[PDB]
RNA sequence: GGGGAAACUCACGAGCGCAAGACAGAGAAGGGAUUGACAGAUUGAGAGCUCUUUCUUGAUUCUUUGGGUGGUGGUGCAUGGCCG
């Protein structure tokens, strides 16, 4: 018996902030390799998270660093060393059809001084490529 | 020929009774109106002790030359008690400390009450 | 403010440990899992990240840290002769690598 | 568009100086009596005294750490007149050096 | 030596937050969730509020 | 016989999921020679309503954001015994999906 | 030559004693725990040029119970503490000359066989 | 401007205290860097805040010369994001 009810009202929406707690922890630190989503199948049991990219192995970290540094990381916040709390990372299959993983893509050629034009060229060519149906990009700002 | 409210002295022996301990006796209680017997009733603070004593030292001490030492407050959340009357405090509003005669007829009311806290209107264009 | 020697000492160790700490931009409580005065908190992981051997990440309401290679070095020096033969969690086992392939 | 800010502060409010507590070269509580034996000088609080010694006021006796205060009636006015004879000793020689 | 937090911060406008942007201003969304408007906006998809009104 | 009632409780924020648990669990134990299957309820759909001012800055018309979080809960009913539920409880059930038991006899 | 491992351990343990909270620093912080009978071991600088330091120091010593050896210059214990000038790279110069060193307790990781030289040299 | 302000919020006004001035260069320091504090005296206030007073405490630091944090402070005509 889980300790308090709490009205599936009240509960559902703890989830859906819970997951949105989540989805910012891990974008704003796994800011390297292509960071997309997360599967979270909670049990009073085991939390798994399951996070999915475009460069899986950046998740994993070196060693196993990343992978114990957010596994442990979470820990912290709603900790369960009981290996409760356990991070699985999933490769996203086509590199090219996820915009989240794209526009890290561009966010690095960007501040690698690549023009801008040849720069959105080079994403969007790589993501039609990928199987795009169709691809648009926007960049607001002190353009030069 | 004038007289005052309840009997000023009625009340120094009221407040100041056979159990003179918190400064508003169960006594003065039946006195004043509601909200503030709410207050008192339900929990009045202890700085408002040592303030009271603050005046009683001035109240004596000076000689009756009627040179009241002005005590001086931000409490001006305090209900004037009886054994208040006589003395000037300076009470804060907002700039400054404002002194105050106390009158019989000022009690149960709220210190606050002749602090004027701001300057009405005048006007021109 | 005062930190305490044992404060530090506490702390300095939590960290060693796991190689990681975390802490909530609030002043006034007291860190979940330690215990200790989170401004204390705040004034020991500081000098830290700021010489260099601690990384730093926020979101929402909490601070990330998690330990710098160059910071084993420094805690250890600074532990004595306890810290030697230890080894972050964060730092060493591989024990399998499971980078999930979805469902069946 | 806000008004600005600035700052006028009063010749008056002046400032206010913070303390600056001090210690005295070393201190040398102890006396050694029969050079076999050692002696104590103020006295030793009741509480923690195994090793701390109260402060010892004009009239009070104070402990660093337990703050407890004590005083003797009969001690106090006759420690008193000796303590601010020895607070004139003091209040003479300080304004002899300004 | 502190002696600040003293005022009551128990109830009201200053015994709030949003879990995000921190405000307290905006609507602190109580529904369950500690959020003010704009933050909440953004958050809609991740929550899981959609919109067809 | 040991036959214990069970109760199958669940609840979703979105019913693509929610129906096919519903859907399957039912399937499975009406397959099942120890089983007795009370139909799967639908309890009535909860929704929680956000409205919302738009923009941040309280400028321009007023624009208002309906937002909805719809919650759909089902209920089952199941003659068995202890080994028979977590026999039929044997699926890959979506995401976000708290499925809760109760027994009785 | 000064009985290396006497020097030696004893460096190692007023820097392990350190590196806990219990140790006591200073010439009030000593006479304090002195009294207390919580020193189970106090040190005393010898070229202390303080009138009756060294004295009063063995003075207590006895007169509460507790073990006690002295080291030739104060200097020497600057640097088992970890008190010099230091400087952000590691370079020091000059070093901090103390007199009063007292250990409240052992460190738990110092060897039975290292125990026994420290009180291979205790004293008044 | 989710703007329904008793405080709080709060930016505004009067008055008061905390540093959470890290990190570096140099000077200081266990023969003390520095916190705390009865008691009167001051305060709006049992704020050591301040003065008189003297005892605790342990280098968590002082000092300057740099240099940060934080800021509902300024430019929406420098800008993202968002919205009309
Ligand atoms: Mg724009
Ligand atoms: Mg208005
Ligand atoms: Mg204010
Ligand atoms: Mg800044
Ligand atoms: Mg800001
Ligand atoms: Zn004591
Ligand atoms: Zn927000």
């Amino acid at each position: 018996k889980t300790t308090r009810a709490i009205n599936k009202k009240k509960k559902f929406v703890a989830d859906g902030v819970f997951n949105a707690e989540l989805h910012s922890f891990f974008s704003k630190s796994l800011q390297d390799a292509g960071y997309a989503g997360i599967e979270v199948r909670r049990t009073p049991t085991k939390t798994e998270i399951r996070i999915k990219a475009t460069k899986p192995q950046q998740v994993i970290g070196v060693e196993g660093k990343k992978h114990k540094e957010l596994t442990q990381f979470l820990q912290k916040r709603f900790g369960y060393s009981d290996d409760q709390i356990q991070i699985w990372a999933e490769p996203i299959k086509f590199k090219g059809l996820c915009a989240s993983a794209q526009v890290e893509a561009m966010n690095y050629k960007l501040l690698k001084d690549v023009p801008v034009r040849l720069a959105a060229n080079y994403i969007i060519k790589s993501v039609i490529q990928d199987g795009a149906k169709g691809c648009e990009i926007i960049i607001s700002g002190k353009l030069k | 020929f004038t007289f005052r409210g309840k009997g000023l002295e009625e009340l120094t022996a009221l407040a100041s009774g056979s159990n003179s301990e918190k400064l508003i006796s169960d006594e003065l209680a039946a006195l004043f109106d509601a909200k503030t017997r709410r207050r008192v009733k339900r929990g009045i603070s202890e700085k408002y002790a040592k303030f009271v004593n603050k005046v009683r030292r001035s109240k004596e001490k000076c000689p009756a030359g009627e040179k009241p030492v002005p005590v001086k407050t931000h409490y001006r959340s305090m209900i004037v008690i009886p054994e208040l009357v006589g003395g000037i405090v300076g009470v804060y509003n907002g700039k400054e400390f404002v002194n105050v005669e106390v009158k019989f007829d000022m009690i149960g009311k709220y210190l606050a009450e002749f602090a004027m806290t701001y300057k009405p209107t005048t006007h021109g264009k | 403010v005062h930190v305490l020697k044992a404060t530090k000492i506490r702390i300095y160790k939590q960290l060693l440990q796991d190689g990681v700490f975390v802490l909530k931009k609030d002043f006034e409580g007291h860190h979940e899992e330690t215990g200790v005065p989170n401004l204390h908190c705040y004034i020991l992981v500081r000098s830290l990240k700021d010489r260099g051997f601690l990384e730093e990440i926020f979101n929402w309401g909490f601070t990330y840290y998690y330990l710098n290679k160059e910071g084993c070095e420094y805690l250890k020096t600074k532990l004595g002769i306890s810290a030697d033969n230890v080894i972050p969690k964060t730092f060493k086992a591989s024990n399998v690598n499971f980078i999930s392939k979805e469902e069946d | 568009k806000k008004k600005k800010k600035k700052k006028s502060y009063t010749t008056k409010k002046k400032t206010k100086h913070r303390h600056v507590h001090t210690k005295l070269g070393a201190l040398a509580f102890y006396k050694l009596e029969n050079n076999g034996k050692v002696s104590l000088q103020q006295k030793g609080c009741p509480k923690c005294g195994p090793g701390i010694f109260m402060a010892k006021h004009y009239d009070r006796h104070y402990c660093g750490k337990c703050h407890l205060t004590l005083k003797i009636d009969x001690x106090x006015x006759x420690x008193x007149x000796x303590x601010x004879x020895x607070x004139x000793x003091x209040x003479x020689x300080x304004x002899x050096x300004x | 030596n502190k002696l600040w937090r003293t005022h009551p911060r128990n109830y009201g406008k200053d015994s709030k937050e949003c879990r995000v942007c921190g405000a307290r201003q905006g609507l602190i969304t109580k529904y369950e969730m500690m959020t003010c408007r704009r933050c909440f906006r953004e958050q809609a998809p991740h929550i899981g509020f959609v919109k067809y009104r | 016989v040991k036959k214990v009632r069970v109760r199958i409780t669940l609840t979703c924020k979105n019913l693509k999921s929610v129906e096919k648990a519903t859907s399957e669990i039912v399937s499975r134990a009406k397959k099942t020679e120890q089983v007795e299957v009370k139909g799967p309820v639908r309890m009535p759909t909860k929704t929680l309503v956000i409205t919302v001012r738009k923009s941040p800055c309280g400028e321009g018309s007023k624009t208002w954001d309906r937002f909805e979080m719809r919650i759909y809960k089902r209920i089952i009913d199941l003659t068995c015994n202890v080994p028979d539920v977590k026999t039929i409880t044997n699926f890959r059930i979506d995401p976000g999906v708290e499925i809760e038991l109760t027994m009785t006899a | 030559d000064q009985n290396q491992q006497l020097n030696e351990v004893l460096a190692k343990v007023i820097k392990s004693s350190n590196c806990q909270d219990a140790i006591s620093k200073g010439l009030h912080e000593v006479l304090r725990t002195i009294e207390a009978k919580q020193a189970l071991f106090v040190c005393v600088a010898e070229d202390c040029d303080q009138g009756n330091y060294v004295k009063l120091v063995k003075a207590l010593c006895a007169k509460n119970e507790i073990k006690y050896v002295s080291v030739p210059k104060r200097a020497s214990l600057g640097e088992y503490l970890g008190h010099f000038t230091a400087n952000a790279k590691g370079e020091i110069k000059k070093v901090k000359g103390c007199s009063s060193l007292a250990i409240r307790k052992y460190a738990p990781e110092i060897t039975e066989d290292e125990k026994k030289i420290i009180e291979g040299a205790l004293k008044a």
